[PDB]
Parts: C-alpha cells; structure tokens; sequence
C-alpha cells in the first residue's frame, strides 16, 4: 500500500540498522558484557555470541534479517567474528548518512566502498605473516578468539582445552571442526569447567560386578536394535494394554532374548580367545537383566545408552563399521580401540576410546549444575573449536585486536582519488568504519573512546609497530608483542560481508508495504 | 522553526511554493485585461461609489499582501505608469507568469541563481531585437490619425465598445500643444468629469475645465490673474448665540454691520490688486456677491477638494483660509477666463496659447460618475502613452502581436546557448505566451490553438487575436492593418521593469 | 526549570543549524539577495549578515549571541559576517558526533585552542604582498560590492569607491572615517552613481539660476535665519498683550534687515568685482525678496540646508560655521575651485565641488527613491570598509574559499601541538572551515564532493590559491578574476568563530533570568 520513496525512505532503512548495531555495542572482547536473551519459549540464555542472539529473537525490522543474514555467511564458513561485523557496518552508515544528508547520492557513497573495500583485502596480504601451527603458538590465538566471544574467567578455562582438541587431526586442514564437535552436558559440583577426554566418549555405560573395567584390546562390535527383540534395527511393538498383554510380552521375550547371546559369546571366542583380549558390545537401546548376567561373566564389556550420533563417530574412531543388530561378524570389520575405560563421575558413567586409530573426534565435558551456567560454558565451546581450526588451517595469521584496522585508515590516506570525487566519499566513509573497534573496547573500558583512539594513530605513526586497543586493559599497545593475533579467516571474511549488507542498505530507496 | 529568533514569513518551502501561487492570483486580474476585453472588476472601499478600472495600478493599491515577493512587483508596476501609460496590466502578467513556469524549473533539480542568471540575458536580447520589429511610426503630431491609433490600445484595454470615438477625441483636445522632445507635462491636462449627457456627447475644451457655477457678472479680460482660497467667507465674524438664537438684537445689527464692511475691504482688495477671477471653495453671501458685482470679477460659487487640487498643480497656487483681507500671491499663467457651458451647465473656462506649460482637457460626459471612472482609465492612460519624448514614437505592433515573435526568436536562441541558463531563456518566451492566453480566455476557446496558428505563420509582426468570431476559430487576426499600434518605450519599460521585478523576488527567502 | 548537561548543548546546536540555512544564501555573489517585512512590516532590501539579524525579531539566546558578536566584525571589515554564521555552524556539528559516541566538551576547547593559534600563522605564511595602486584597490572594492549587490549594479559602484581611497591618501590617513558621506538623488534608475569631489547640498535656492556656476566660490556656512515672516512672538510663545509681542516683531526683522546687508558689503570686500561669485550656504530660510537682490549682484544664497552639509562644508572647504555674518576676510572663508547645480528628479541638488584641502569626498547614488536605493547604500556603505582594510594591511590574498581549504589542509595532516587532547578537537576545527568554498558550489548547482577534491589537489601540486569560479561553481584562479580577500576579513571571521563558539559549548545550565 503505502510507498516511502527517496533519501526519506533510505532514512527508515539506515535508522533501524544503526540502533541494532547500537544494543549489541555492548558486546565485543571481554571487557564487554553478557546479554540477557529470552525468547518466547522460557529459559535464561546469557549468550555474548552475537550470531546466537540475531537468531534466537531479534528486534524486528528489515534490516534484522540482513544483520542474521551476513551473520549466518559468516558462522558457517568461519565460525567467529558474528559480534564484529554488527559494529563496523554500522559505523560505516553513520559517515554516509552525513554526505547524503548534505545532498549527495546514495549511490555514489556506495561505489566508493567498492574502491575502498578492495585495497583493503590488498592490505591483509601485505600485513599478515606466517606464524607456527605448533601448539603454544596456537594457545596465543586461541585466547584471543575466545575472548571476543565471551567474558575473561570463560575464556581463560578453555584455552589450553580447544588447542588439544584440533591438534588431534590427522594433518586435515579445514575451517572447520564436524566430527571433533561432541557435546556432553553435566550437572556437577565444579560449576563451571571443561575437561579434555581424547577420543569418542559414550553417553553412559552398564556395569556388572564380572565386568572387566580396565580392557586393554578392545574389539568393537557395534549393534544398535537389541536383546529385548531378535531380528530387529528398528523396535517391535508392545502388548501390555490389557491385563492379559502384559504377560504374554515378558514370556516371549525369553525367546527373543535367548536366539541373541549366543551370537555374541561364539564370536568372542574366535577373536579373543576364552578371555584372552577383551570384547566390548554397544547397545544403544533397553540391555535386559538376563543378558547383562551372561555377557558380563562371558568377558564381554556391556554398554548402555549411546546415540546415533556416538554410532557415526565410533566409526571412524575405531575403525569398524555399523551393523544394526546383534549377530556375528568378521573380525576383520570389527574396530580396535585399544583402551576402554570407564570413569563414573556424579550420576553418570562416561566410558572412554582412547588409543584412537584416527582422531577426527575428541570430547569435552561441559560440567555446570546451573543452567546459566551450562548455556555460558557450552556455546563458547562451539565458537572456540572452529576458531581455532581456522588458525590451523590457515597458513598466515593477522595481527589482532584491532591492529590492522588503524593501518588500513591511514594508508587509505584521504584525497588519494580525484576521479570525480565519488571514490572519495567512499574511501573516506571507511576509514571510519574500520576504527569502531577500537572505540568500542574503549567504551568498555576506562578513558573516553575518541580518546584512547588518537594515541593509537599516533604510535602507528611508528613503523615497525601495528598498535592497538589491548582487549585486557583497553589501552595502546604493540599487540604483536603480547601475542594477540587473530587468524586470517575472519579478518578476510570480515570485509567481503561488511561491505556487500551495507551497499544494499544505501540501494534500497523504495520500500513496499 | 527551531529558533525562537530569525523571524521569517518565507523561506524553505514557503519561498518555493507558497510565494509564487500569491504572485500567480495578483494576476489573475490582468489575464483577463491587457488589449481586447469585456471584464469589468469592481471594487468598494467606502467611497460611496462603486470603482470600475481595468488598469492595474487601482486593483493593486486597494489589495495588500503581507508577503514581500508579492508586495515588491506593485511598485514595478507603479514605476511603469509614471514612465509610461497602458502596458501597467503587462507587467504584473509577465512577472507573475515567469514566475509560475519558474518553479517548474525548481523541482527538476535546477539551482534558483542560474535562473536568475538566464532571465536578464533573455531580456537583454529581447530588447536588443525589439526596435528590429517597428513597422509603423509617426511623423506628424498635429494630424489627428497618427496619434490615434496609438491612443487607440490604451482605451481597448479597457473596453472594446469605446475604443473609436475616444481614440479620436483626445488628439482632437490636443495632447500636442507640447513638442513632446525635452518636456512634457501632464498635470496640466486632466480628466475632467461633467455628469449628465451621453459618453459619445464627450465634447472638446482647450484649457481648464471646472464644473462649479459662475455667479455675478464674467470677465473676458487678459488681467484676469488666479487668486484660489479654499475659504474666503464664513461670516467674517462668527455668531455665539445666548438666547439660543442670537446674542442678541443689538449686536445682531453689528455682526451684520461688521461683515458687511469687513467684506467690502477684502473684495476691493482683490479688485485692486489685479486679481480679476476669484475662485471660492468658501460659500458666496449676498454682501460678498454684491461686492464682486461692482468691482467686475468672476466668482466661481463652490469648488471641492478635487477642484482646489487642480488650481495648486497648474496655478502655482496655494489655497489659504482667509476672512482678513489678502492679496495676490497665487499668481496664474492664463490670460483669457471665458464662459462656456459644457453639459448645460456653467463651466469655468480658462484658457492661454502657447506650448510650453499651456493647458487642455479631455473633458467628459456621462450618465453616471461610475460609467465615467473607467473612462477615465483609458483617457489617462492615453496622455501617459503619449509620453515618449519624440514625435516618431517607433511604434511597434500593438495589443500584442508583438508576444509570439519575441517567443519564436528567444526560444530558438535558448537552444544555441548550454549549461542551466537556457532552460530560464525558454521559459522566458512562454512567459510572453501569457499575453495570448488572456486574449483566448475572453474570446472564449483554449491556449492550444490560439498559440500553434500565430506560429504557424512564422514571422509576421501583425498577429494578434480580439473578442470577435474571428476571433475564435482561425484565431488570425491583423493588428498592425487596424491601427493597433503601442509606442516601442511602452513595451520596453513593461518588459524592463517586469524581469527586474522577478529576479529580486525570486531571491527572497526571508 | 532547567536544561541541564545534554539539554543545555542541544539547545544551542539546533539553533545555529537553522540560522546557518538563511545566511548560506547571502554568502558571495552567488548568493541571494533577502527583504524584511518580518522585522516590522514596512519593505527593506538588504543583502549583509550583521544588519539582517538586527532587523529581525531575535529572541533565541543563540542567534542573538551570534548576532552581538557579529557587531564588531562588521564595523572593521562589513565582509565576512555573511559567513560568520556558517562556520559556526559545523564547527558546532563536528563537535556533537563525538559527545553523542562519548566525548566532554572541555577537550573539544583545548584542540581548539591549539587549532586556533596553527590557523593564524598560516594566514601569515600564505599572505601575497599586493601594491597600493588603483587596480589593486579596484579588485578589492570589485569583490566586496560584489557580496552586497548584484554584478550589473555592482561594477559602477566600484569606480566610485576607489577615487575616494586615492584621495585621501593625500590627506595622509592610513584609516577612512571621512569621505563616507552617502548623499542620495532622485532619478528614474538606478544604473548610474557618481561621484562628486565636494559636498553636494540637498536643496539649493527656491529662486532658480542666481548664477548657478560660480568660478570662484567663497563659502560663509551661515545658520542664522534670515527669513522669520510676520508671526508674533515674544519669547517664542504668545503674551497677554498684543503691543508686547509686537514690539519684539521690530526688532527681530530689524536684525535679519542689517545681516542680509552684510552680505551686500562682504561681496565687495572679499569680490570687488562680478567676476568672482560668492556663496552663502544657509541652513535655515532666506526671503524671496532677498534672492533677487543678491542675485543681480552674482551671489547665489542657499536656503533650507542640514547641519551634516554645514559640518562637512567646514571639514573640506577650509570653511567656517558662524551664527553671524559680518565683514569677514576671504582668509577665514574657505574656497571651492567649482560650483554647478545640476537639476535631475523633482529635487535640484548644488554642488560645490573641487574644494581646496579636502577630507571629504560624496559618493552621489542616484536611484528611484525605493529600497533598491537603500540597498545600493549599504552595498556602498561596506564596500568603503573594504577598501579600508586594504590601506591597513598590506596583503591582500586570492579567496573565493581558496584561502579556507589551503588553511583545512594544513591542519588534518599533523597534530599543531603533539598530544592526543588537541587532536579531538583539531577534527573538528579543520572540517568547519570548509563549508564557505563547498556551498558556492552547492548554490550555483555543482555538487560539493567534487570540487573539495579538485580543489585541494591542485593547492597541494602547485601552491597557488586556487578558487571558485563562482558562476560554474568548478575551480579556478581566484586571484586573476579578482575574487579576493583582505587580510583583516580572514582573520575576523577566525576569532569571531572562536570565541562563539567555546562560551556555547562550555554551557552546562541554562536557567531562567528576570
């Protein structure tokens, strides 16, 4: 119906944008702050992550989706950085609404960040070098994309625990953690910490008296669908809806239970010997009172509730293959862990693989009671493994906390173009845009944003220095030397999804109820 | 605002939009006149009559604005009717009609200083063109044909029922006792105004015209100098009254006594001094009439504050309150009083021969004082247009036959020159355009076709269009073969002052 | 009832905001000519920043401020208050982004107390040592005539100015305060003014053509009232007795009989002949009886003249003033080389002109008699302290906002004082500075990114002053067209904007007053 057309119509647009950027300033290293989200479904969620907060419940408006949009970009390829891209876009508007408003074009505001944009990716080559994969270089950087994630005491836990996990590769480089992701959640007295366990970790696990609790050959079979039923990867039904159903299902259980034990201990045999190596059997399902007796005599190591999602690592961790039910098969198939171990913690069994033939799975062990802590803890876990993965991967890193930012401004130098002046609007808008994150981690911090800011211009005057705002104690500082570098991926990333939302922004000019 | 300082009542959107829509209704009342026209706009201001005017410069006094933009154009407008006569209508249309086509200009994205920029260009090669079109002149200003035809547009203006007898009746008066190439003047002509009789019965008197009755005896004589009071007599003494009648029987003898005596003295003195016709604005007694019976002098009853206006003007007089004896001081250059009526009534007739401050008067005839005004309006007009100060007047085509030429040159000229000017300088020849469109409104079809067949033509410098039926439909009409001729300097103040009149205004913004 | 901290700053940004639109569109030549019927109803014509805000109804503590401050800049310059208003206006804007983000007012003042000093010395740098010839002069009284009317109108104001200058060069002044006088004439155009050597007298006799060339004029500027008729008088007020007021009447006309006879004596003492003419300037009337005498004798005697004729007479001519006539020496009378009445309009105006030791000069404006005669006057008016700047310094820079990016640009690129507190303000004073050339361009229709970049480029390759052409509103060489500027117009508009600016910006309260 009605119709906004003109510079009136690009000030609705630019307005919402701002003001989304402006709540989330908040936000960003860890002398910002948690945000209190709750959706329409309860529950506290105190997340800082920037990409959890635009999808969870956001304030609506048009440019809400495309804050998520970019955010969405980002997360998947990356997987950091959702909480700096809000800011800079934002800042960017800002020095282009001044210009329009004199009585300018949008449009040639926008063409000038394609220049812009495009000397800067040219400035990251430059500016970038080539720094260890080795594992206290790793620490270094991990401690920085943790921080701006979330908060100090959080960030400081995890450190050393994410740098063990993508270290356990196999030499796969990849942005990108998929199968090292393993979420396994406990109510504790620690309230809050993580705890590195190396290889595949099961959800819980049964325990007999005969059970052997230290194996030292483990020969994976792996079934699914289960003792309660033969011939089954999916469950039967049930009869207890009357009085006499009831009966009639526990009698014929006895069958069903009977035809599938003997598969089991005549295999054992040929693998093992009679007890001589030890022999490990994964239900993911109900484990009956009568087979846990017989199996757990035998030397066979019962395991109760896993996942289809511990099915497809222990796969790969073992080496063995899925079979979806409780039969024989070739010992050649069967996987070698060559640990198991069980370590009964709280209310909980966590048994252990270690001795994995191939690490492409870890596990961390969220502990927290609370559940404000839980959801803290945990999505920082997620953020941080594929941080780091990125730093892995890539081959050189960029100095960081807000290093290159200061650099890119001042090179840019202004009344370098002279075309027409429509690449000098652009050129200029960015400078600025770029230095929001030094403002903002001196907003956090003591002393006022502008104020810190020049002090960083000037010592970047000195060469030999990149000079930021130190995310620790919001004051100048070379950052090269204290190691707070960022990887390459979201420095890179960064620049083509900043410019790309905003140029959109400047173009729509009509927008349609 | 945002200021409760910098007071303004235009400016932003006010100065774009709402300047030129007020503009746009002064003018209104002139795209209805300016050459071939029935309109007829009245106007009351309490001056116990009704004020009928097809000219300009009464519509625009009357009317006050609050606004600068359109307050400033009516001095223009004042400032062409001292230079010159008819053409005041011709101004205001043109100011106001600029205006309008130049807001247009405002909204495409084009900046209000180059368009104040292109108008002064446009009207200095517009000029510069227009001796280029004179096609007819006067060389003799004693032959009464020649000096009509020109008299002829300022009277069509107002009507197009009383363009011929009047267009006659002026030249015929004289407007030519000046040479008219150094010195004119034209306080010692006026329209004088006789009520009764038929406006065809207009009739012809050389020297002043004053309608007041001759008492006593008339003088014929060349001594007869002009003595003017406003009031002379009152009862030389004035009555207090104690019995609320008269204080009382034997000082009644003596007012009347004194009086009597005091008038005696007062009228022998005026007799003595060469003063041989006495004007009185005062009330004649019988004592007073008695007296300017014996001593031979011309006593004019009565006269009103219009008469007694007249005298100071041409006189070189001054009308003193009196009842002790004066003298002259007024002095007068007319020799000759004569006698004549004019209406059927007693007219003072004064009259001298020479060419240099001599005297006429169109003097009129008319059933009512209101048929009268607006006759007036075509008359004055008429002197004023006279003004040129030549006797080759360069007369250019008429009732504005002129318009579509100076549009065709100025809009072909625009095309040549680049930048943002030219738009101004197209607009500029639309503005003329205006003159056209009133004439179609009361000929009674639309600007479309009037504008298309007088470019159809091409160059001819005669077009221009009337009320008639010929009128309407092939929308050609010949007004340089009818005698409908302007004077060049007409048309050159109304165009001058008229862009001038535009750029200022078009500036304000405060 | 008060606005506090944020409140307090707000109020005054808005305001320069608004104002800032109006006076953008009286700056230059390209700017707008503006008219006042919101002042008080009644039609002005006037095109100047400090005398539009006087003329208004100023009730907003900011504009009025902006205003009072603006008195001392246009007494000395009467250039540079169209734009006083407009810098003012960004430096505030510049500051706001930064307080809004986070910033205090007080660092903003230090940098610009830094950015104030650097900005001065650059005036002193760039400063081009100009001549004191008449071209030179021609091309500051061009410009500035240029600001306060049109171009058409503008240019025959310019001669006019810049005769006066050479002339009083010879009275050795290095200052104008005399040959100001702006006398007026009643014309039927406006498109000539003329200059007149003397003074010119606003009427001359009631009795035309006594002699109206007087070859040798001996000037007695007289104001003693040869003319008081027949009225009956006393003391100046009527008595109770007829005979005691009448017998005053005698006497009064007998004085007035016997200094009418000393003008007879006087012009054989000082004349002696016909050959020489003689002069009476009367401030008050003269008897047509009078007239007659004295002319035949070939004196032309001046009735109904002001007592700023009378003082100016007394100035140039070498006159005196004296409330007697007498039997003077022609050494206490003072000499005219010429006299000529030249009757033009409804009014006859007598000049006396070629004076012997003169101090004033007349800059006669003919006119109409409407508001564009007065708007001419106050065009003249600033045009005459123009060029008086131009006598005071010795330098006379290229402008047209040439001079405006030269100073920007030094500024941007180091810090004047080395320390971060200055630079936040530094911004901010660099910025501001930039919109006089940028809205030339914005006026004329040329968009104002373009021609910073151009504008600035071009300073930086060369180290010429380069300009605005002000018609294309492109760039170009301001110094060869003859838009320029004086020394003392750059340097007013930089402490005006100063001081303004930091009394406003350190407001922390503003409360009511009675």
């Amino acid at each position: 119906a009605e119709v906004a057309r003109a510079q009136a119509a690009l000030a609705v647009n630019i307005s919402a944008a701002r003001g989304l950027q402006d709540v989330l300033r908040t936000n960003l290293g860890p002398k910002g702050t948690m945000k209190m989200l709750v959706s329409g479904a309860g529950d506290i969620k105190l997340t800082k992550d920037g990409n959890v907060l635009l999808h969870e419940m956001q304030i609506q408006h048009p440019t809400a989706s495309l804050i998520a949009k970019v955010a969405t970009a980002q997360d998947d390829i990356t997987g950091d950085g959702t909480t700096s891209n809000v800011l800079i876009i934002g800042e960017l508007l800002k020095q282009a609404d001044l210009y329009i408003s004199e009585g300018l074009h949008p449009r040639i505001i926008t063409e000038g960040f394609e220049a812009a944009k495009e000397k800067a990716l040219q400035f990251l080559e430059e500016v970038k070098v080539s720094r260890e994969m080795d594992r206290e270089t790793l620490i270094d950087v991990a401690r920085t994309s943790l921080r701006t994630k979330v908060h100090a005491e959080l960030a400081d836990v995890l450190t050393e625990a994410v740098v063990d996990s993508i270290l356990a590769i196999k030499k796969q480089d990849e942005p990108i953690d998929l199968f090292m992701i393993e979420i396994m959640e406990m109510k504790h007295k620690s309230e809050t910490d993580t705890s590195l366990i190396r290889g595949l970790v099961l959800d819980h696990g049964a325990r007999h008296p005969d059970m052997k609790k230290r194996v030292e050959d483990a020969y994976i079979l792996t079934c699914n669908v289960s003792l309660e039923y033969e011939k089954t990867e999916v469950n039967s039904g049930f009869f207890y809806k009357s009085a006499e159903e009831r009966e009639k299902l526990v009698k014929a259980e006895r069958k069903f239970i009977e035809d599938r034990v003997k598969k089991i201990i005549e295999l054992k045999r040929k693998v093992c010997g009679d007890s001589d190596k030890g022999f490990v059997v994964i239900n993911q399902k109900g484990i009956d009172p009568f087979s846990l007796d017989a199996l757990s005599k035998e030397g066979i190591v019962a395991l109760r509730r896993a996942k289809r999602r511990n099915m497809e690592r222990l796969t790969l961790a073992c080496g063995g293959v899925a079979l979806n039910s409780f039969d024989d098969l070739s010992p050649d198939c069967l996987g070698h862990a060559g640990l198991v171990y069980e370590y009964t913690l709280g209310e909980e069994k966590f048994t252990f693989i270690e001795k994995c033939n191939n690490p492409r799975s870890v596990t961390l062990l969220i502990k927290g009671p609370n559940k404000h802590t839980l959801t803290q803890i945990k999505d920082a876990v997620r953020d941080g493994l594929r941080a780091v993965k990125n730093a892995i991967d890539d081959g050189c890193v960029v100095p960081g906390a807000g290093a290159v930012e200061v650099a890119m401004a001042e090179a840019l130098i202004k009344h370098k173009p002279s075309v027409k002046g429509r690449a000098q609007l652009g050129v200029q808008a960015f400078a600025d845009a770029l230095l929001i994150i030094p403002k903002v981690l001196a907003q956090n911090s003591g002393f006022d944003l502008q104020e810190t800011l020049v002090k960083i211009q000037a010592e970047h005057s000195e060469s030999g220095q990149l000079v930021g705002v130190d995310l620790n104690t919001g004051e100048p500082m070379v950052a090269a030397e204290v190691g707070v570098w960022d990887n390459y991926c979201v420095k890179k990333q960064l620049l083509h999804s900043c410019t790309v939302i905003a140029t959109n922004i400047l173009l729509v000019d009509e927008i349609m109820r | 605002m945002l200021k409760e300082g910098a007071k303004h009542f235009s400016g932003l959107e006010e100065a774009v939009y709402r300047n030129i829509q007020a503009c746009k209704e002064l003018a209104q009342t002139t795209r209805t006149a300016y050459g071939p026209n029935g309109m007829n706009k009245m106007v009351i201001n309490h001056l116990e009559k009704l004020f009928v005017t097809n000219d300009a410069a009464t519509i625009l006094r009357e009317l006050e604005v609050q606004h600068p933009a359109a307050k400033m154009i009516v001095m223009a407008s004042h400032m062409q009717e001292q230079e010159v006569g008819d053409g005041t209508n011709f101004v205001l249309v043109f100011a106001g009609a600029l205006l309008e086509l130049a807001e247009e200009l405002l909204r495409i994205g084009l900046s209000v200083s180059e368009v104040i920029e292109g108008y002064e260009i446009a009207c200095r090669k517009a000029h510069e063109i227009l001796p280029n079109l004179v096609c007819c002149s006067a060389k003799n200003l004693r032959d009464i044909d020649e000096v009509s035809s020109l008299l002829r547009t300022s009277i069509m203006s107002k009507q197009y029922g009383n363009e011929v007898f009047l267009a006659k009746l002026i030249a015929q008066a004289c407007v030519s006792i000046f040479p008219d190439s150094g010195h004119f003047n034209v306080d010692n002509i006026r329209v004088c105004k006789i009520l009764g009789s038929g406006i065809s019965s207009s009739s012809v008197l050389h020297g002043m015209v004053f309608k007041k009755e001759t008492e006593g005896d008339v003088t014929s004589v060349k001594d007869a100098k002009i003595a003017v009071y406003s009031c002379p007599f009152d009862g030389m003494i004035t009555e207090t009254k104690g019995t609320v009648l008269i204080k009382t029987a034997e000082e009644l003898m003596n007012f009347s006594k004194g009086e009597e005596n005091l008038m005696d003295a007062q009228v022998k003195a005026i007799a003595d001094t060469g003063a041989n016709v006495v004007v009185t604005g005062g009330k004649v007694a019988d004592m007073a009439l008695h007296y300017a019976n014996k001593y031979n002098i011309m006593l004019v009853r009565l006269n009103s504050k219009w008469d007694l206006r007249r005298l100071c003007k041409t006189v070189g007089a001054t009308a003193l309150p009196r009842l002790t004896p004066p003298v002259l001081e007024e002095m007068g250059h007319c020799d000759s009083v004569y006698l004549s009526e004019v209406g059927d009534t007693q007219v003072v007739v004064f009259k001298h021969e020479k060419e240099d401050g001599a005297i006429s008067t169109i003097v009129l005839r008319g059933s009512t004082d209101n048929l009268m005004d607006d006759i007036e309006r075509a008359v004055d007009d008429g002197v004023n247009t006279f003004k040129v100060l030549t006797r080759d007047k360069r007369l250019v085509p008429g009732g504005g036959a002129t318009e579509i030429e100076l549009a065709k040159q100025i809009t072909s000229y625009g095309e040549t020159c680049p930048g943002l000017e030219q738009y101004a300088i197209k607009k500029f020849a639309e503005a003329f355009e205006a003159i056209p469109r009133a004439l179609a409104e009361n000929s009674g079809v639309k600007a479309n076709e009037v504008i298309s067949k007088l470019y159809a033509v091409h160059q001819e410098g005669n077009k221009n269009v009337g009320l008639d039926i010929e009128a309407e439909v092939p929308a050609v009409k010949d007004m340089l073969e009818a005698g409908i001729l302007d004077t060049y300097l007409g048309k050159y103040w109304a165009i001058k002052l008229a862009t001038n009149a535009a750029v200022t205004v078009l500036r304000v913004d405060q």
